[PDB]
C-alpha cells in the first residue's frame, strides 16, 4: 500500500459552480477567500492567455499555503506540467543561479506531439533472393528482390524487400532461427537473437535467447508523447551520438550542466512555432511553484524582474512565511516577507489567516480518517484543545504514536490516557524553548 | 550468492539487474580507458535492442506478474527523446537538429530564383549551415609536443 | 483557438515608439501614451543608432518604478526591426561560475555587432527517376555512376564522381524522390517522395509525407541571408570543429589574440565588400546590480571602435554601489556616470492612466463600463499602475464565471476584496507581529 | 590476541534498546542505564519506523552534553538491526565542493530507502578439466568438476569462440550463467598450484567448488534508491557509486525512478522498506539547508529523520537570528522534541560498571566511589576515560586489581577542563593570542 | 651523512622500569610530569584494544610538546604507523574538509603481510615454447655461479615478449610479482657487430636462485585510493593515460565498508595482521568549526586510531565563528572529549642542559664560559634563540682558526643577530617610518 504522506488528503479546493468555497470539501476546511482566489487562478491558468503572472501566498507558518498549491495542482489535472521548487535549489556549485531559474522556467512549459510507429518484426525462416530470369548485357544475372519469411505467434507471411537490404543482412549475423525487426519509416535491419525454441539444442551457448514475438508480423500504432521545453534544450545542447570522438569523449567524462545560450532557445522557439502552425504539436503552458521564496537572493529577484514580463514565461506561484526580514544578499535592507518591494509590486498577494478551533478539530478528524485511525470524541476534543494550546502541527503529529500505544495496549481506538501519555512523552517547541531558557547556563 | 542469512545486505546486487558480469566489472575497474571505451560501444549497440524489448513487449508478466528480467535498472531509454526512440520516430529527429558534426546556425528563410520568367519562390524556416569562410583564425606559433 | 509559444505578456501591446516623420511624439500611437520627453529622446537615439556612424555611446534611463522605462526599451527594440541585432540582458546575467565578469561583459558587447552575409549558390531541384551505381569488384576503391533527373518540362542525365556517391549512399536516396543538390558544397537535401513513382513499391522501407514535382527549369539559384554575431565567430575560431558551444555555452574566457584576429579579419571583410558589419544595441536592465569592477571595465570597453550603443536602466536613488561603501547617484560611480546622457521619466496622471488601461483592455480583449474604468483608475492612482493592470484579467475571469459579457463595478470590487495590495497586505501584516517569522 | 578491524569504542558497549514487550524500559538492560522517558519515546518512534506506514516524520533529541543522545541513537540503530537502512551522518558532512548542500541532502535522503526484489538465478560453477574441439561450425565439449560430480557439456560454436578469446586452461575454476552465457574466471585450484614455478601478473588460488553443479534458486536483493539514481545518472554510473564522482543528478531522473518504483510496487515485483536518517550535530546546518528540509519531509517516499542538538538558545548559522536549538521555528514545529535528563549518582555508578566489564577491567568498591565522585564533580566522559589509563598504570605496577592510589595517580597525571582552564589563566601571558 | 634537524636529538621518553621519568635520557630533560604521562599513552597504543581515544597537549610555545610527540613516535618504532599532519592542511581545492580528516584517520591504521621474495636473474640460454598451441614456455637462466631451468605460464611469456627479450639477454625476474626487467645483452655477444644500438653488460656474478623473507606494510587509505577509481592499468605503451589528469576525490562509505569486510576476512584467514597506528595533529587551533564538529563523530567511531592534538594559543576566538572564545581555540564540546596534558616552562638549569645537548648533538665543542653566557642569553629571551645562536658562533670560530666556542664568538653573534623582542622594540620607535 502507498505510504501516507503529509499532504495526502488534499484532493481539491472544493468549489461550487459559482466559485463559492464550501465549508469543508475535498479535504480542505476554511480559508474560503483563499480558496476562491485559488479557483480564479486555476481559471486563469486554464485560460491559456496570460504569461508571467505571479501570485504570492502570504501567511503565518502552518496555515495551509503549501497545501493550497498542491490543491491547485490536483485541480489542474495531470496533462499540464506543475514544477515544484524551493528557494535553495538556485545555489548550485555547477551553474549560475539565473540559469537554474531559467531552466526551471523552461521546465514548466510542456509539449504534446503525435506520431505513428510501423514495424515488420518476427522470426526469420528463409531468405530467397528471387531473380529475374534474363540477365542484362555483360552480366550473368539480375536479382530483382529478396523474399523474407517472417513468423510470429499469430502466423507466417512473406515480404518482398529491396535487394540492398541483403548488404545490411550480411553486415550483422542474419541466419535462420533469429528474430529480426525492420522499421517501416527508417528501413534498417537489426538482430535481437536466436529464438527460445532452439534454446535446448545445446547445453552451453554464449548467446541469450529471447521469446518468440506474440501478435501480428506487421505492427502499426499511434502514440502521443509529451516533452517539456527544457528537455529539448538539454537534447540539443548535448548531442547523444556514438560515431564521434567528441560525443563519446563527453559521454565518458563527468556530465556537467552548461549555461544554455539564448540563441539555442531562439531556434527551438522558431521550430516549435512552425510545427504548431502545421498542426502537429500542441503547446500546453503549466505552473511553477516556488515555496520558501525568502531564501532567494537579490540577484535572483532582480533576474525574476525581467523574467516575469516575458511573453513565454509560465504562471508562477510564490509562497513565503517571513515577516519584516532582511533581504538575502544585502546588509540591512529590511522588507516584508523578505522580498524586495519593486518585485513585490508585480505579484498578486493572497492572504492566509489562522485556524479556528472548530476548523482545527475538523482537520484533525480528516487526517485521522484519511490515515486509517479511529479516535473517541472525548480524546478528539482533548487533542484539539492541546493543538489550540500550541499549534496544529503538534496536534496532527501525535495521531500515529497514540494509535501505536493503543494497539500495544490492545485497544482498537485512542482514549484520553493514550493522548495524555503521548503528550507527556514528547515535547513541543514552546516548552522546549522554556526549558532551554531555564537551563541556559548548562548548554 | 553465498550469504549467511535469508535477508542480509550485500553490495554488487545491481550487477544482476544490469548486463555487467562479475568478470566484466572487474575488467572494467582494473583495465583502463580502453576497456571503458569498448564497454561504452557495446552499450550503445545494445541500447536499440533494450529499447524495443521495453517498448513493444509488455505481455502479462515475465514470471506471471512477478519478478524482474535482465536490464531492468537501465531506465535511461524510457525517455521519449533518447536516441533509440528519436531514431524510431522520424519527426523528433527533425526536432533535434543540433548535429555534432555540422555547423548549423539555425533557421532562416531561403529565396530560390528561377532562370525563366524571373520567378522567385520563398521558403519558410529551414536548417542553415554557417558559411565555411568564417574560420580564418590560426595560432601564431606551433610546437612539437615535448 | 491555437496557442503559439508567444503569449500576452506585460509589454505585448507596445508595437513601437509612435513617432511621426518629424520625430514629434504623439499623445497616443502604437500602444504608447504620455511621457513625451522620454519618447522624444528615445526617438533621437533610435535615429542615431539607425545612422550607425559613432561607437561606444551610452544612454541611461532613470525615473520612478512603473513609469515605462522598460516599456520605452521594448518600444525602441520593436521599432528598430528584426534584422538589427538587439540584446536584452538583466543586471545579474553576468555573475557566472564559468567565466569572469569582464569576460561576460566582453561576450555581451561582441554579441551585439552583427555581420550580414548574402550567400548565393547554384542548386538543382528535381525528381529522381533512377540511380546507377557500378561498384568495383576489387580494383582500388574507385566508383562510377549516373543519375537521371526529370521535371515536368525538361530532363537530363548527370555523371557522378567519387565524392557525391558516398553522400547519396549516406542519405539513402532511391527512385521516386525529389531532391535539391547543392553544386558548391555538395549536400543533398531531401524533400519527399513523388506520387506516380509510388505505384511500384516493395514492402514498407520508407513511410513519410508526400510532395509534388518542382516545375520549371532543372537548374536554379538560391540565396540566403546570414546574420552572425561577432561573439559566435570568436567561438567558432577559438577551437577546431567547435560549434555546439554556440548552443551549449561551454567556451570560457576566450583568448584575446583570437579577438584581435577576428576584429582585423572583419575589417578586411568590410573593405572587400563581401560582408556588411552592422552595429546593434545592448540593453542592460536593472544595472544598479553591477559590481564596481564591471562598471570600471565598462569605462574602458566603451572607448573601443567596435563597442555597441548600450542602454542603461535604473530606478534607485542615492545608494551605495554594490561591492563598495561609497554613496552615489543611481548607485553608479561618477566615472561611468560622466560618459553618457541621462533621460528621466515623469510620474503618470489620471488622463493617461485611463488610456493605458483602455489599451491594455484592447490588447487583452476585455470590455468594462465607464464607471468600471473610473473605479479602476482611482485604484490605479491610490495604488500602483501594475496592480490596476493585473486586476483586469481577474475581473474579466470573474465576469465570465457568472456568464456575463461586460465587466461591472461589482466584479472589480469583488476582485479588489479577493486579492490584495502591498499596502493593504502590510497593514493586515502588523496585527500578526508574533505570528510571523523574524520581525 | 588476534585483533579485528573493529575494537572497543565509546558506543560499542550498548547492544540494542533496553525495552519490554509493552515498551517499558528496564533499569539496566542491554547496556543502558536510566533515561526511561527518552527510551520510551525512542521505542515508540522505533515501532513507528518498523511499521513504515507514514512518511516524512522527524524526531529531535535534545539535552545537556553527556546525557546520551548519541548513545540512544546508536542503541536504536542496533535494536533495529540490519535489513533496514540506517544512514548516520554528521552535520558538517554536506559542505562538499562537487555538489551543493541540496544534493548532499537529497542523496542522503534517497540512501535510506530500501527496495527488496526477487530474482531467479541459475548458475554453473566448477573446475574445468579438459576442453575438446574438432575441425570439420566447430563442435566440441567441456568438462566441469566439483567435489561431488564430474560432468561434460556439449557447448555450441559461440561458446567455443568465447572460450578461445578468454583463454581457458585446465585447472581453472570458472562460473557461467546459462541465462546469458558469460564466463567469470575465479582463479585456479589449490591442487593445480605447482606446475608453474613463476606465476604470472595476477593469479589466485581458490578451493574447488563443492555441492551440486548447476544451481537454480531464488535470491533476494535489497538495493537503495540512491544506487538506482546513480546508475541512471550517466551512461556508466556504477563507477560513481564507489568513486563518489556523482554530482547534481538531474531532477528529470529521480521523478522517473519514483514513478517506476511506484509501478513496480503496484505490480508486486518489488517492495519498499523505509529507513532512518540520523543527522548528528544538526545544530550547525545552513539556513538555506534548513529551508530545504521543509519540502523534503512532505514527499510520498521519505525516511524518518532523527537529529541531535547540544545548543540552547543560540544564533542560527547563516543568519543573525537567535532561536532555540539553533533551528528555525518554521521547522521545529514539524519535529517532535525528546528531552534528556542529567544522570544521578546511582546512574553514574551503574554506567561506569558497564564500561568496566566492556573493557574487561576489575575495579574496587572504594575505587568506584572515588570515580563516581570525580565523574559527578566533573564530566562523565572524563571519568569514563579515566578507567583505561588506570588499568595500564596498574599493569605497570604488576597488579591485577586497581586501588584508590592508582586512581589518584591517574587523576593527578592528566587534567580535565576545569583544572586546565584554571592553570591556563595563571600564566596566560605566556600563551599566544589572549 | 644525515642532515641534522631540530628534532634529531630526541630518541625516546627515557622512562625507567618503574614507569617514572629519568632526569635526562635519550635527549630529553625536564618536563617530568608531561613526559611520564606519555608512557601511559605509549602503553595504550601497544595494547591494540581501545579505539578513538585522543590526547591534547596544552602549553606555551617552545616547551617541548612536539618533541614529546616525536619521542612517543620513536618509542613505538617503525612498525607502528605514524601519520603527522597540520591543521592548516585541511583546506584543499579538490575535496571537502571532513574528507581530509577521514583520509588521515584511515592512514593512521596499517596492515602487515609476511612473504618470501623470490629472485631469478642471469643470461637467457634458450626459449622453448610448448589446447595444443601454447601451454608453457621453458627458459634457461645461467650466471657465473650455475645454471637453472624455469617453466613459465603464457602471461610471463607475454611479459617477456613485450620487453623484446631474445635469447642471450640478461633478465631479472621476480616470481611473486611477475615483474620482468631486461638488463641488456650479455657482454659475450658484444663482438657480434661492430656498432650495435644495444648496450652490453657483464654476466652476473651471483646466485640464479635468491630467497629472502620480506615484510610489507600498507595502510587502509592506500586500499581506499587504489580501489576508489579505475586503476590506470597503464605502465607505459599507452596514450590513454594521457587524457584524464588524476584528481583527488571523495571516497564513498560503501567502498570503505567493503574494504573493512575484506580486511576482516583476510586477517581471519591468517594471511595478514593489523596494527592501530597513531595520528598527530599540529596547529589544531586552525581547524574550522566544521572540522571540530566532525571530530565528534570521527573520534567516537570503533574503527578510528588514537589521535594526539597540539596547540599553543590561549583563550582565542574559534575559527569560523568570530564571536565565541574558547580555551586553546578548541570548542568546549570537543575539548571535553579529549584528555589534556599540561606542559610547563624551563628553568635556567634545563636551559643550559638543552643547549649543551644540542651542541654535542649537532657537532660543536663549547667551553664552560660560553655555555654560561648562552644560558644567560636564553633566559633573557627564549630557548630557540640560543639554539639558533649556536651554529654561527662555530661557523665564525672556524674562520678565525679556533675550534671551541668562547665569549667573543657568542658576543659577536648576539650583537649581529636580533631576536623578536628587540626587533619589535626597534619597530616601535620608527613607527611612522616603516
Ligand atoms: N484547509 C486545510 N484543510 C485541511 N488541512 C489543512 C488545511 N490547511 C492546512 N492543513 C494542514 O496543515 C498542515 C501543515 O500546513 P502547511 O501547508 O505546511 O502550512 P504552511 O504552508 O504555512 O507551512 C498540513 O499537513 C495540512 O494537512
Ligand atoms: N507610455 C506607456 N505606454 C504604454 N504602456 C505603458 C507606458 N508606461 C508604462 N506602461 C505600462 O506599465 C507597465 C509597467 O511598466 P514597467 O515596464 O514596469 O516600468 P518600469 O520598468 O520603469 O518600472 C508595463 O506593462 C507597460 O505596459
Ligand atoms: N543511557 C545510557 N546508558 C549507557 N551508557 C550511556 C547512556 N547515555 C550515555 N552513555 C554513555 O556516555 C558516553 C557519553 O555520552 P554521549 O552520548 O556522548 O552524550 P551526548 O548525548 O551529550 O553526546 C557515551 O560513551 C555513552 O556510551
Ligand atoms: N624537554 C625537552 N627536551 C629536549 N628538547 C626539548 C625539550 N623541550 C623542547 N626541546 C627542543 O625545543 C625545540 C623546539 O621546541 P618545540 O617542541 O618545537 O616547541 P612547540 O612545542 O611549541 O612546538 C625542539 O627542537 C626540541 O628539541
Amino acid at each position: 500500500t502507498q505510504r501516507i504522506a503529509s499532504h495526502s488528503h488534499v484532493k481539491g479546493l472544493g468549489l461550487d459552480e459559482s466559485g463559492l468555497a464550501k465549508q469543508a470539501a475535498s479535504g480542505l476546511v476554511g480559508q474560503e477567500n483563499a480558496r476562491e482566489a485559488c479557483g480564479v487562478i486555476v481559471e486563469l491558468i486554464k485560460s491559456k492567455k496570460m504569461a508571467g503572472r505571479a501570485v504570492l501566498l502570504a501567511g503565518p507558518p502552518g496555515t495551509g499555503k503549501t497545501a493550497l498549491a498542491l490543491a491547485i495542482a490536483q485541480e489542474l489535472g495531470s496533462k499540464v506540467p506543475f514544477c515544484p521548487m524551493v528557494g535553495s535549489e538556485v545555489y548550485s556549485t555547477e551553474i549560475k543561479k539565473t540559469e537554474v531559474l531559467m531552466e526551471n522556467f523552461r521546465r514548466a512549459i510542456g509539449l504534446r506531439i503525435k506520431e505513428t510507429k510501423e514495424v515488420y518484426e518476427g522470426e526469420v525462416t528463409e531468405l530467397t533472393p528471387c531473380e529475374t530470369e534474363n540477365p542484362m548485357g555483360g552480366y550473368g544475372k539480375t536479382i530483382s528482390h529478396v523474399i523474407i519469411g517472417l513468423k510470429t505467434a499469430k502466423g507466417t507471411k512473406q515480404l518482398k524487400l529491396d535487394p540492398s537490404i541483403f548488404e545490411s543482412l550480411q553486415k550483422e549475423r542474419v541466419e535462420a532461427g533469429d528474430v529480426i525487426y525492420i522499421e517501416a519509416n527508417s528501413g534498417a535491419v537489426k538482430r535481437q537473437g536466436r529464438c527460445d525454441t532452439y534454446a535446448t539444442e545445446f547445453d552451453l551457448e554464449a548467446e541469450e535467447y529471447v521469446p518468440l514475438p506474440k501478435g501480428d508480423v506487421h505492427k502499426k500504432k499511434e502514440i502521443i508523447q509529451d516533452v517539456t521545453l527544457h528537455d529539448l534544450d538539454v537534447a540539443n545542447a548535448r548531442p547523444q551520438g556514438g560515431q564521434d570522438i567528441l560525443s563519446m569523449m563527453g559521454q565518458l567524462m563527468k556530465p556537467k550542466k552548461t549555461e544554455i545560450t539564448d540563441k539555442l532557445r531562439g531556434e527551438i522557439n522558431k521550430v516549435v512555432n512552425k510545427y504548431i502552425d502545421q498542426g502537429i504539436a500542441e503547446l500546453v503552458p503549466g505552473v511553477l511553484f516556488v515555496d520558501e521564496v525568502h531564501m532567494l537572493d537579490i540577484e535572483c529577484f532582480t533576474y525574476l524582474h525581467r523574467a516575469l514580463e516575458s511573453s513565454i514565461a509560465p504562471i508562477v506561484i510564490f509562497a513565503s512565511n517571513r515577516g519584516n526580514c532582511v533581504i538575502r544578499g544585502t546588509e540591512d535592507i529590511t522588507s516584508p516577507h523578505g522580498i524586495p518591494l519593486d518585485l513585490l509590486d508585480r505579484v498578486m498577494i493572497i492572504r492566509t489567516m489562522l485556524y479556528t478551533p472548530q476548523e482545527m478539530k475538523q482537520i484533525i478528524k480528516i487526517r485521522a480518517q484519511t490515515e486509517g485511525i479511529n479516535i473517541s470524541e472525548e480524546a478528539l476534543n482533548h487533542l484539539g484543545e492541546i493543538g489550540t494550546k500550541t499549534t496544529l502541527r503538534y496536534s496532527v503529529q501525535l495521531l500515529t504514536p497514540a494509535n501505536l500505544l493503543a494497539k500495544i495496549n490492545g485497544k482498537d481506538s485512542i482514549e484520553k490516557e493514550h493522548v495524555e501519555e503521548i503528550s507527556e512523552l514528547f515535547y513541543d517547541a514552546k516548552s522546549s524553548a522554556k526549558i532551554l531558557a531555564d537551563q541556559q547556563d548548562k548548554y | 550468492f553465498h550469504r549467511k542469512g535469508i535477508n542480509e545486505e550485500s553490495c554488487f546486487s545491481f550487477l544482476r539487474f544490469i548486463d555487467i558480469s562479475p568478470a566484466e566489472m572487474a575488467n572494467l575497474m582494473l583495465q583502463g580507458l580502453l576497456a571503458r571505451w569498448l564497454a561504452l560501444f557495446l552499450s550503445l549497440k545494445a541500447s536499440y535492442r533494450l529499447h524495443q524489448l521495453r517498448s513493444w513487449g509488455a505481455p502479462e508478466g515475465e514470471s506471471h506478474q512477478r519478478y524482474l528480467r535482465n536490464k531492468d535498472f537501465l531506465l535511461g531509454v524510457n525517455f521519449p527523446l533518447s536516441f533509440p526512440n528519436l531514431c524510431s520516430c522520424p519527426l523528433l529527429k527533425s526536432l533535434v537538429f543540433s548535429s555534432h558534426c555540422k555547423a548549423v546556425s539555425g533557421y532562416s528563410d531561403q529565396v530560390v530564383h528561377q532562370r525563366r520568367s524571373a520567378t522567385s519562390s520563398l521558403r519558410r524556416c529551414l536548417l542553415t549551415e554557417l558559411p565555411s569562410f568564417l574560420c580564418v583564425a590560426s595560432p601564431r606559433v606551433t610546437a612539437v609536443p615535448l | 483557438d491555437v496557442t503559439r509559444i508567444e503569449r500576452i505578456g506585460a509589454h505585448s501591446h507596445i508595437r513601437g515608439l509612435g513617432l511621426d516623420d518629424a520625430l514629434e511624439p504623439r499623445q497616443a500611437s502604437q500602444g504608447m501614451v504620455g511621457q513625451l520627453a522620454a519618447r522624444r529622446a528615445a526617438g533621437v537615439v533610435l535615429e542615431m543608432i539607425r545612422e550607425g556612424k559613432i561607437a561606444g555611446r551610452a544612454v541611461l534611463i532613470a525615473g520612478q518604478p512603473g513609469t515605462g522605462k522598460t516599456a520605452i526599451a521594448m518600444g525602441m527594440a520593436q521599432a528598430l526591426g528584426p534584422d538589427t541585432p538587439f540584446t536584452a540582458i538583466a543586471g545579474s546575467e553576468i555573475f557566472s561560475l564559468e567565466m569572469s565578469k569582464t569576460e561576460a561583459l566582453t561576450q555581451a558587447f561582441r554579441r551585439s555587432i552583427g555581420v550580414r552575409i548574402k550567400e548565393e549558390t547554384e542548386i538543382i531541384e528535381g525528381e529522381v527517376v533512377e540511380i546507377q551505381i557500378d561498384r568495383p569488384a576489387t580494383g582500388t576503391g574507385s566508383k562510377v555512376g549516373k543519375l537521371t533527373l526529370k521535371t515536368t518540362e525538361m530532363e537530363t542525365i548527370y555523371d557522378l564522381g567519387t565524392k557525391m556517391i558516398e553522400s547519396l549512399t549516406k542519405d539513402k536516396v532511391q527512385a521516386g524522390d525529389v531532391i535539391t543538390i547543392d553544386k558548391a558544397t555538395g549536400k543533398i537535401s531531401k524533400l519527399g517522395r513523388s506520387f506516380t513513382r509510388a505505384r511500384d513499391y516493395d514492402a514498407m522501407g520508407s513511410q513519410t509525407k508526400f510532395v509534388q514535382c518542382p516545375d520549371g527549369e532543372l537548374q536554379k539559384r538560391k540565396e540566403v541571408v546570414h546574420t552572425v554575431s561577432l561573439h559566435e565567430i570568436d567561438v567558432i575560431n577559438s577551437r577546431t570543429q567547435g560549434f555546439l558551444a554556440l548552443f551549449s555555452g561551454d567556451t570560457g574566457e576566450i583568448k584575446s589574440e583570437v579577438r584581435e584576429q577576428i576584429n582585423a579579419k572583419v575589417a578586411e571583410w568590410r573593405e572587400e565588400g563581401k560582408a556588411e558589419i552592422i552595429p546593434g544595441v545592448l540593453f542592460i536592465d536593472e544595472v544598479h546590480m553591477l559590481d564596481i569592477e564591471s562598471f570600471s571595465f565598462l569605462n574602458r570597453a566603451l572607448e573601443s571602435d567596435m563597442a555597441p550603443v548600450l542602454i542603461m536602466a535604473t530606478n534607485r536613488g542615492i545608494t551605495r554601489i554594490r561591492g563598495t561603501s561609497y554613496q552615489s547617484p543611481h548607485g553608479i560611480p561618477i566615472d561611468l556616470l560622466d560618459r553618457l546622457l541621462i533621460v528621466s521619466t515623469t510620474p503618470y496622471s489620471e488622463k493617461d492612466t485611463k488610456q493605458i488601461l483602455r489599451i491594455r483592455c484592447e490588447e487583452e480583449d476585455v470590455e468594462m463600463s465607464e464607471d468600471a474604468y473610473t473605479v479602476l483608475t482611482r485604484i490605479g492612482l491610490e495604488t500602483s499602475l501594475r496592480y490596476a493592470i493585473q486586476l483586469i484579467t481577474a475581473a474579466s475571469l470573474v465576469c465570465r464565471k457568472r456568464k456575463g459579457t461586460e465587466v461591472q463595478v461589482d466584479d472589480i470590487k469583488r476582485v479588489y476584496s479577493l486579492f490584495l495590495d502591498e499596502s493593504r497586505s502590510t497593514q493586515y501584516m502588523k496585527e500578526y507581529q508574533d505570528a510571523f517569522l523574524f520581525n
